RNA sequence: AGGCAUUGCCGCGAAGCUACCAUCCGCUGGAUUAUGGCUGAACGCCUCUAAGUCAGAAUCCAUGCUAGAACGCGGUGAUUUCUUUGCUCCACACAAUAUAGAUGGAUACGAAUAAGGCGUCCUUGUGGCGUCGCUGAACCAUAGCAGGCUAGCAACGGUGCACUUGGCGGAAAGGCCUUGGGUGCUUGCUGGCGAAUUGCAAUGUCAUUUUGCGUGGGGAUAAAUCAUUUGUAUACGACUUAG
RNA sequence: GGCAGUCAAGCGUUCAUAGCGACAUUGCUUUUUGAUUCUUCGAUGUCGGCUCUUCCUAUCAUACCGAAGCAGAAUUCGGUAAGCGUUGGAUUGUUCACCCACUAAUAGGGAACGUGAGCUGGGUUUAGACCGUCGUGAGACAGGUUAGUUUUACCCUACUGA
RNA sequence: GAUGCCCUGACGAGUAGGCAGGCGUGGAGGUCAGUGACGAAGCCUAGACCGUAAGGUCGGGUCGAACGGCCUCUAGUGCAG
RNA sequence: UUAGUGGGCCAUUUUUGGUAAGCAGAACUGGCGAUGCGGGAUGAACCGAACGUAGAGUUAAGGUGCCGGAAUACACGCUCAU
């Protein structure tokens, strides 16, 4: 989702020209990582070996306001909210032969010996 | 029959050679052409220069880098003739053209390998004597190829080395053909002559 | 239908694309034809554009209305400390063009040059050429064999030189490195010359002389993204024009149904490589000389540096070249001076030049005084002097 | 001493930017067209033309100048451990991988073609003599459990492998040749033993890549980017600087 | 309509063809205008100018040449040639025209009669208004006159740079 | 199963259009003493089978209360515009 | 007894108007419309040939240097074009 955004040197570590710093997204996702870490502590998982094994954002139902346009027209002005979910996880580390083939294999071993 | 065939381009006619090479590659024979600068085209030089100028006139009007591209080197004029006799936009055609290499002069490693000719394309067997013809190196130079003199210098050097090689083999072929002649009038040689050898 | 009145097109299609040059140091794309009778010599040299100033001289041009009269002429001063030689490259002719066969480097490279091999000098362990230098150990047969290669096979030989940017007033410490072609002599004589100058300097007076025509190769001053009116010189549209007037009105016919490469469009202006030819050398300055701004007519002991320093540059403490008129590039820019590719025998080219006077007033305003002493005489004593 | 007057207004004004409103600079070879010629037949003469050829335009192609193929190429510098023993090379296994398509051998003068090749001789030549072609339908190789195990004879030859000797090769050399000894094999010739049942055929598996992984042996001991910083640079990236 | 051939009666002091050329007759062109009505009427923005690029050659100038009723100078006819130029103004909405002037020269044309999300809007071509002729009248006029909203690109490609 | 079974010969393009034999949907009479909370209907399913095709059938997942085959009757009965 | 149709268009030959037209209008036949398939690069109508699903053989029209299936076949001549 990057058409006509800007270019930046901080993209280079990931091989891209287009990157950004979406603070509101970052804050919500850090709240969820904090919640998942806590939940893992309560189950007694080892916090040093936790990785993000699943993260998924889905579109929630839009929230609708309106904007007023020239010539007495009205258009939508909708929010595009999110469902986010994540999971952290501890890391952890018959042969069929024709008679001819059988005959070959036998002959082969009778010579090798 | 050979896994690579090296054709000495010298004295052959561009189109007739192109047509045979094109068919060979489509049949899965690897080919190398050498001495593309010595290749001929029927028609006097001036006519062939005029034809090349007609070709230079063609270019995408709104941007000349969009082709057609006018390659000037002898090897690439030959490659153009070939590319036109192959379905070069298909995968089969791309594969076929990967089985081909064309060079000016005879670079290594092909300088020490046998070179064949293609009689159906030889100028000396095809043109009526008296008909005028172009040599492709001269043509290429006239339309902007830059390495006629370098190839000529390098070819003169290769031919010195090659003449020395030949002088030695021609000497060793005497010793052999001598020793084979003393072997005649033996029982074995007379027996062989019965069986056609 | 035909354009109603004829005019020449705007701008030259031989300088396309108008894009940012690939490097800040413009490439010499042709060296002079080698005459192998002559002694071995560099065909070019590196310098830094200091600034411009003004000259008076008498004109020697019989038939001119200004024959044997004083003219004033703008000049450009290039700061040219000696270049250090640090290597040789042998090129061999092929049917695909020249190819470098091998490079040989000097045993010891200065940090001015070593810096050119790094983007982050301060953090580095400074390992450049550390294993290579050890090739020179023993007799250094490794080097002798590589030189023998060059002598055997090469058709042209070029020396790698670097500037001594430490000697300039520039803030940069990383030297510029460039190949310069050796003309004169046999291939063996050329690679010997190069071997006997590893780590040694070469002075601009060895390369150039007074009155010689030379060529300036430099990247032009940058001006960023520019509109069509200034970038191509198209006519401004009338004041009544809706949607702006620094434009081309028609960017094409209906057919071809494509904008053509020959139409003027907005884009990068400046920072292009350029090769300007036939700049006459009016002075080869010595750095040691305290009177390198003085002449035979003006015996005032002074340097070429104008009062205040060259604006945005500094002093000039080194050998320099003074060239008639202007050259591409801005103050502080690396510049390559090259010997003429042809033998000009114009009367303009053959004129022996002798300067009457070199201006040395401040270029940071409407300078009125050539020297501090001249100022102090005219003003008299001031309150700060007491 | 200052504020405000949407830069309050006026004079000067550095820097920067900038103007045929300012200054500088703008290359020299080749091939041709028209045309005029040379030699010269057709056509015993003549003829610029037929073969052949000379000069020649603001033409064309180079030189020179701009870009540099983001799937064109070269040279060269340094290549991280110090702890998940990371990197590399070599040998050897063991896995996978997947093939634009092995299945005795790509077997090297150059030049001419109304001419040549080979051999030979000598006064060494644009020489004399002989011979060859009329296609590679050749030449070389080629027998042995996909090629076993053994005994002799005759030659001292052929050939493989590893190792050495010296040389030559830069067009893309990465190959060609050579010395010496070693070790196999030898179908040049003569013997002895083995082979079965893959059941009357079934590719009946023998090649070649690419990568991983494990053993043993060697070898080497960095940078780049972000952030900061510069302004010769700049819409942003990018560029150029410094730490 | 425009441009070019062939024939050659004549013109050209003399002399068909230097330059021309009657009577005839063969063509080419699509910068004229017709003819037609195939495409578009759920719309391809409708004159001209301005700007800008590129193409043709049937060459005005410039290069090199042939011919002459080419002494010189000036000019005229022709060839290779489109490489390079081909303008400033008065009146008119003009296209076209016309004149002044400079010039080496002021050649002809094409690109949706190039070019309106490029301009402009003088003309034309809605609705206001005047005149003349026409019409009993409402009204008409490829007659004159005056006033009359010129919209959108952030997409794809192309191009210019990154 | 005589609307059956079978033998023989020939033929097969198609817009507008005509006619024929079929497939599918809501509801009605009859019947299968039909299926079903031990899972009806619906929905998902680069799993399977039958039919030239309309379509039919089966498995697996999901699900929770009804629903089908055949003989007939009837229509607010089949969508890409 | 009832549907659709009652805009046609093209080729060869005959033919009228027109300088002519891929123009306008008639005659006879065959077509396209309603029709794919092989050929004519391409194309409503030209040439061949009209079509259930398959297999084998043979051909039409058109082709056989290479693109491309098929003789760089055979034979007698002609032609060199700045
Ligand atoms: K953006
Ligand atoms: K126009
Ligand atoms: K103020
Ligand atoms: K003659
Ligand atoms: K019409
Ligand atoms: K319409
Ligand atoms: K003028
Ligand atoms: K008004
Ligand atoms: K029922
Ligand atoms: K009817
Ligand atoms: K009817
Ligand atoms: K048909
Ligand atoms: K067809
Ligand atoms: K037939
Ligand atoms: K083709
Ligand atoms: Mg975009
Ligand atoms: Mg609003
Ligand atoms: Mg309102
Ligand atoms: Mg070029
Ligand atoms: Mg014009
Ligand atoms: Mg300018
Ligand atoms: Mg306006
Ligand atoms: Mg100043
Ligand atoms: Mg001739
Ligand atoms: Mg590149
Ligand atoms: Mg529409
Ligand atoms: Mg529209
Ligand atoms: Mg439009
Ligand atoms: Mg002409
Ligand atoms: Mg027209
Ligand atoms: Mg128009
Ligand atoms: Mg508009
Ligand atoms: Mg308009
Ligand atoms: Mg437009
Ligand atoms: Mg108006
Ligand atoms: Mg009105
Ligand atoms: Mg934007
Ligand atoms: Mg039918
Ligand atoms: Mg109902
Ligand atoms: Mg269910
Ligand atoms: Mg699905
Ligand atoms: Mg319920
Ligand atoms: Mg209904
Ligand atoms: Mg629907
Ligand atoms: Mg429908
Ligand atoms: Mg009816
Ligand atoms: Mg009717
Ligand atoms: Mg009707
Ligand atoms: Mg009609
Ligand atoms: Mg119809
Ligand atoms: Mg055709
Ligand atoms: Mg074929």
């Amino acid at each position: 989702f990057n058409s006509s955004i800007g270019r930046t040197a901080q993209g280079k570590e990931f091989g891209v020209t287009k990157a950004r710093w979406p603070a509101k997204s970052v804050k919500f996702v850090q709240g969820l990582l904090q919640n998942a870490a806590a939940n893992a502590e309560a189950k007694g998982l080892d916090a040093t070996k936790l990785y993000v094994s699943h993260i998924q954002v889905n579109q929630a139902p839009k929230q609708r306001r309106r904007t007023y346009r020239a010539h007495g027209r009205i258009n939508k002005y909708e929010s595009s909210p999110s469902h986010i979910e994540l999971v952290v996880t501890e890391k952890e580390e018959v042969v069929r032969l024709t008679s001819r083939q059988r005959g070959r294999i036998a002959a082969q071993k009778r010579i090798a010996a | 029959v050979e896994p690579v065939v090296v054709i000495d381009g010298k004295g052959h006619l561009v189109g007739r050679l192109a047509s045979v090479v094109a068919k060979q590659l489509l049949n899965g024979q690897k080919i190398v052409v050498v001495r593309a600068e010595e290749l001929n085209i029927s028609g006097e030089f001036f006519r062939n220069k005029l034809k090349y100028h007609d070709f230079l006139r063609k270019a995408t009007a709104f941007n000349k880098t969009r082709g057609p591209f006018h390659f000037r080197a002898p090897s690439r004029i030959f490659y153009k003739a070939l590319r036109g006799m192959v379905s070069h936009k298909t995968a089969r055609g791309k594969a076929a053209l990967e089985r081909l290499k064309v060079f000016e002069g005879i670079p290594p490693p092909y300088d020490k390998k046998k070179r064949v000719v293609v009689p159906q394309a030889l100028r000396v067997l095809r043109l009526k004597p008296g008909r005028k013809y172009t040599t492709l190196g001269k043509l290429s130079t006239s339309v902007g190829w830059k390495y006629e003199d370098v190839v000529a210098k390098l070819e003169a050097k290769r031919k010195v080395s090659s003449a020395e090689y030949y002088a030695k083999k021609r000497a060793f072929t005497k010793k052999v053909a001598s020793a084979n002649a003393t072997a005649a009038e033996s029982d074995v040689a007379k027996q062989l002559a019965a069986l056609g050898y | 239908s035909h354009r109603k009145y004829e005019a020449p097109r705007h701008g030259h299609l031989g300088f396309l694309p108008r894009k940012r040059a690939a490097s800040i140091r413009a490439r010499v794309k042709a060296f002079p034809k080698d005459d192998r009778s002559k002694p071995v010599a560099l065909t070019s040299f590196l310098g830094y554009k200091a600034g411009m100033t003004t000259i008076v001289r008498d004109l020697d041009r019989p038939g001119s209305k200004f024959h044997k009269r004083e003219v004033v002429e703008a000049v450009t001063v290039v700061d040219t400390p000696p270049v250090v030689v640090v290597g040789v490259v042998g090129y061999v002719e092929t049917p695909r063009g020249l190819r470098s066969l091998t490079t040989v480097w000097a045993e010891h490279l200065s940090d001015e040059v070593k810096r050119r091999f790094y983007k982050n000098w301060y953090k580095s362990k400074k390992k450049a050429f550390t294993k290579y230098s050890a090739k020179y150990a023993q007799d250094g047969a490794g080097i002798e064999r590589e030189l023998a290669r060059i002598k055997k096979y090469a058709s042209v030989v070029r020396v790698l030189v670097h500037t001594q940017i430490r000697k300039t007033p520039l803030a940069q410490k990383k030297a510029h490195l460039a190949e310069i072609q050796l003309n004169g002599g046999s291939i063996s004589e050329k690679v010997d010359w190069a071997r006997e100058h590893f780590e040694k300097t070469v002075a601009v007076d060895s390369v150039f002389e007074q009155n010689e025509m030379i060529d300036a190769i430099a990247v032009t001053k940058g001006h960023g993204f520019e509109g069509v009116t200034h970038r191509w010189g198209t006519k401004k549209l009338p004041r009544k024009t809706h949607r702006g007037l620094r434009k081309v009105a028609c960017i094409g016919a209906w057919h071809p149904a494509h904008v053509m490469w020959s139409v003027a469009r907005a884009g990068q202006r400046g920072y292009h490589s350029r090769t300007s030819i036939n700049h006459k050398i009016y002075r080869v300055g010595k750095g040691d000389d305290e009177a390198n701004g003085a002449t035979s007519f003006d015996r005032t002991k002074k340097t070429i540096t104008p009062m205040g320093g060259f604006v945005h540059y500094g002093e000039i403490k080194n050998d320099f070249i003074m060239v008639k008129g202007c050259i591409p590039g801005n103050r502080k820019r690396i510049v390559t001076l090259r010997k003429s590719l042809y033998t000009n025998t114009s009367r303009k080219a053959l004129e022996e030049v002798s300067l009457k006077w070199i201006d040395t007033a401040s270029k940071f305003g409407k300078g009125r005084f050539q020297t501090p002493a001249e100022k102090h005489a005219f003003m008299g004593t001031l309150k700060k002097d007491l």
